[PDB]
DNA sequence: TGCGAAATTCCATGACA
DNA sequence: ATTGTCATGGAATTTCGCA
DNA sequence: TGCGAAATTCCATGACA
DNA sequence: ATTGTCATGGAATTTCGCA
């Protein structure tokens, strides 16, 4: 009101150019501006008016800069509109992002078999055999796969499976999603009891059990061509799966898991009889440095407009299952610490500290 | 010749009946010619049924090109032939009460059938729950002749469950009295 | 075998290299190759030979032909093995494709208001006032939108909500999808009495029907906002939403739905008042001349591997609502007529001609 | 002083009672002061309950500056002027007993008046379902004195309905008869 | 020392709820 | 406290057989 | 005739089941 | 017989105010 008066007698305000004429119509400043003449608000009323016009339809920067501008004009308008926009709960929890995620990490292949199991359930199937899911465990290192039919997807079924799939070996480490049957108190003091320590993904995030996942693709590839023009009986069919893929070649690879498990095929068609000449020791030398030289690819380029995570920055996390018509993010929160480019640490909203992929987070817009 | 390599030859073999746990009477041991590697597999009975059942489990594993086993009746049966026949396993029977495989196989057997009987005192019914911890101690033995555990020879690789506090593997002496009585 | 006879005496047959030694060996033609001895089986052999290697697990070229690799060898085994793969009617079916579609085409923005509606239902919604689907209605040229709530995606309720719309006018053409509603005889009866072509996009494509679906998202986005620390009411949000998008400027545009429809804002929050000071008939000849400069986005650049359909090509459509274990893909069938490089003319599985788009097949590997 | 305009002043009023048509008994007419644009809703009553309840849906597409009516009870009520001063709406109302609006308003309310007289007879309760047409027949009249119909200064574009067939908007002398006896 | 063709490698595409 | 993966088939590149 | 800053435009990202 | 669409907010580009 102040800053209004001496404008119109034509004393300079920083903002508001010069060479324009501001003049006093109907009780209201106003300028004539090349779009047209545009009332000049007081600073105290410029916070309701940007309130208003975005509350139409809860719109963006310029959606809601081209509302006041039709009848307002002051120096730096958008920076206001953006002020309103962040702090505006609805839009914030509401809207999508625009900022991809930054490139995928392409963890290490362990070193060796039973360094890193992954683990993880298919179904439900059609009832086969009073049968309606699969455990699928595959080795990290070589791909070699166990099936295991089950009638849940419950930690019973899981240990009463591992117990028989430990008979040959222990692993160092199972890595599974977080699903009720991996995450159950029974399920950690079984691995206690072997030695085995659990590794979690990050919540609603499957790419991190890619291993398994991908797998589980060539399981159900495979049980659909063997079931064409047959109703889907496929407990029978688990163990001749799994002894397929097992011996099925990786193009990349040049190998099978199972060659990769033992260094040599056992007595299956077309087996590989390279290593027939050399002995046993002289097969395990071979196999040593083959596992070693495996193709490992590389991070992929990032795309143009993706974003990193960063210490203290302010992210807000996907809602798991939302409801129809409700947020699809949660409210804001602080990132605690950067495990990898890909992995944070954040204060949750309800007060926790939670581990989650940056795919399930975006950066607060607006600051 | 050919070095003998894993796969090349299975000895099979029935140990029971056996004080029932959980149902089942019989254990059918497995044990590959070349590394020492032992499977383990309950069955209720010594029959083809139970022999195809459990190695059928195996055989989604691994296929041998050899099974030999003795002249038992699961073994030499017809369907057990056509079975054999169907995954390419040649069957190779020992001469009738002369049973003969290798050193490394007799005494493997010789374990097995020792290590079982140590823990059956005391739990003569929970014998199905330990076929897995049996069955680890089995692979990660130390082999005197090949100095090499048949873990390290069928892997390639060190195990994350060495054994190196070995059992007495006879019984002790309260053991003894507690096996006369049952 | 009488090919195999000429070649152990030393004599050349074409496909054979001559520098390697083909020697007999308990029976059967072997050849020593830098990979090791192989051997060469009959003609009359090689395709049993790659069809047993190929149905271990269904492999694909390369990873078939390492299998028979490992003990055969004979000139061009991958001509073979494709040969094979071409055949596998299983295969065909169920594997996925490895060529994307071709770039998007954007048509023509209606040139007037009312030349084409496109809509769709909403829902199901959480129950409002006993309502539980929304009719919407766009306006192709200008983006105006008519929300009507209803009990049932039903062609008796989009009926009685047209009847009501049509009051104010009759649009020439209607797009929508084939759903129940709006592919039912009675429906079809309903326009052609008023005049009206029904258009209808390809199955399972909702892309053809962007305009309402890209305008779906703007109303569930807007009645999230407005229910957010609220229940689920709305029902008597509808008037609310359907003025607050009609009125909002699209910043590509630089204009709202409004505006394109009347070129004249009503008394709405922050209505232009530029053409204050013309007549209509001089507002709607500049209105005239801004519906035909409006942006108009242009094809997209084609990825690295994309495929465009050719009359006569053998293409396979994808499997609507494939049960569990159930191929994702139809069987082959040929390419009739190119109506546009994103839509074709097949005879169907069936038997019929079917109207598809291309991102509902995919081009059967193998020729 | 400023053009008229579109959406500037809309004219409303009351039509009825007429024959029980689905349920319905009056229809509120609203036609755009500019355009001559024309809007009918079918009421159950004068009230300003269906008077707000049928401009709620009109309002949900354009909102007129000011809304001139009768002093009508639905009109002048303290219920009527708080919903016309929430939407930004300027109630104005003519004399009592001196009804004033507009040439092109009269005559178009005219042309309402004789249109539905014309479709009552024959059918008098099934005017429900022909509101739809007589508006688009009101909307693509053809104006003498602007040369332009309503759908045409409204939208900028001519219509896909045109009416170039005119009713003869006279009674034919059955129709007259038929009228007298109802 | 270079040619045509076969063999190998490359890698975008898509699917694991 | 954690992290995508890999079969697939045309295309691009390398290797082979021969001179 | 050019500077710093504001204003405008650009456009990758994602979601419409 | 048919066909993607567009709000969004950082970033890239243009325009503005002044000299
Ligand atoms: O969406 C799932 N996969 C789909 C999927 C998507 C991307 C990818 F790169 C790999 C994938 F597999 C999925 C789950 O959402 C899930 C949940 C949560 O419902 C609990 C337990 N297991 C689960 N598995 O196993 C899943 O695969
Ligand atoms: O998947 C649907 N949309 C999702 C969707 C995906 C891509 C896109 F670019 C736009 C979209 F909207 C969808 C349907 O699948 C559907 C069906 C088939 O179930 C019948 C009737 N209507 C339907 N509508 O309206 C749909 O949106
Ligand atoms: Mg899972
Ligand atoms: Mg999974
Ligand atoms: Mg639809
Ligand atoms: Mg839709
Ligand atoms: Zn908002
Ligand atoms: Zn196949």
């Amino acid at each position: 009101d102040a800053e209004l008066d001496q404008l119109l007698q034509g004393h300079y305000i920083k903002g508001y150019p010069k060479q324009y004429t501001y003049f006093l119509e109907d009780g209201k400043v106003k300028v004539s501006r090349p779009e047209g003449v545009k009332i000049i608000p007081p600073q105290s009323d410029r916070q309701k008016i940007v309130l208003q016009a975005h509350n139409l339809a809860h719109t963006g920067r310029e959606a809601t800069l081209l509302k006041i501008a039709n009848l307002y004009w002051w120096p730096n308008m958008r920076k206001d509109v953006v002020k309103q926009l962040g702090r505006c709960q609805q839009c914030l929890i509401t809207n999508a992002s625009n900022k991809a995620s930054g490139p995928i990490l392409r963890p290490d292949r362990p070193q060796k078999p039973f360094d890193k199991f992954f683990i993880d359930y298919i179904g439900p199937l059609p009832p086969s055999q009073g049968y309606l899911y699969v455990l699928v465990v595959v080795d990290g290192m070589t791909g070699f796969t166990w099936l295991y039919p089950t009638k849940a997807p419950s930690t019973s079924a899981t240990v009463k499976s591992l117990n028989v799939l430990t008979s040959i070996a222990i692993p160092k480490v199972i890595h599974s999603d977080q699903g009720a049957a991996f995450t159950s108190s029974t399920f950690a003091e079984w691995a206690k009891e072997r030695g085995i320590h659990l590794e979690f993904s990050t919540p609603y995030h499957p790419q991190s059990s890619g291993k398994v996942e991908r797998k589980n693709s060539d399981i159900k590839r495979l049980l659909t061509k063997l079931l064409v023009g047959r109703p889907t009986k496929w407990y029978d069919l688990l163990p001749v799966v799994q002894l397929a893929l097992n011996n099925t070649y990786s193009p990349v690879l040049k190998y099978t898991p199972h060659q990769l498990l033992f260094g040599i095929d056992s007595n299956t068609p077309f087996a590989n009889q390279d290593t027939l000449d050399l002995t046993r020791e002289e097969e395990l030398s071979l196999l040593q440095e083959i596992r070693t030289s495996l193709y490992h690819p590389s991070t992929p380029p990032a795309s143009s407009r993706s974003w990193s995570p960063v210490v203290g920055q302010l992210v807000q996390e996907r809602v798991a299952r939302p409801a129809s018509l409700r947020p699809r993010w949660h409210k804001p929160s602080t990132v605690l610490k950067v495990l990898n480019p890909r992995t944070v640490v954040i204060l949750d909203h309800l007060g926790n500290n939670r581990t989650v992929s940056i795919d399930n987070l975006k950066p607060t817009s607006h600051q | 010749d050919r070095p003998q390599k894993p796969f090349d030859k299975f000895f099979i073999d029935y140990i029971g009946p056996l004080p029932p746990s959980q149902g089942y009477l019989y254990v059918l041991v497995v044990v590959d010619g070349m590394t020492g590697f032992t499977w383990l597999y309950p069955t209720k009975a010594p029959s083809t049924s139970a022999t195809v059942k459990s190695l059928n489990v195996l055989t989604s594993i691994a296929i041998p090109k050899v099974i030999h086993s003795d002249q038992g009746a699961a073994f030499t049966s017809s369907t057990f032939a056509e079975w054999a026949k169907e995954r390419g396993i040649h069957l190779e029977f020992s001469t009738p009460y002369h049973p003969q495989s290798s050193g490394k196989v007799e005494r493997k057997n010789s374990d097995i059938k020792r290590l079982l009987t140590k823990l059956l005192v005391g739990r003569p019914t929970k014998w199905y729950d330990l076929l897995p911890v049996v069955q680890l101690a089995l692979n990660n033995t130390y082999s005197p002749v090949l100095k090499y555990t048949p873990h390290q020879l069928l892997f390639g690789i060190d195990s994350n469950t060495p054994f190196a506090n070995q059992d007495t593997l006879d019984l002790t002496r309260e053991e003894e009295l507690s096996l006369l009585q049952e």
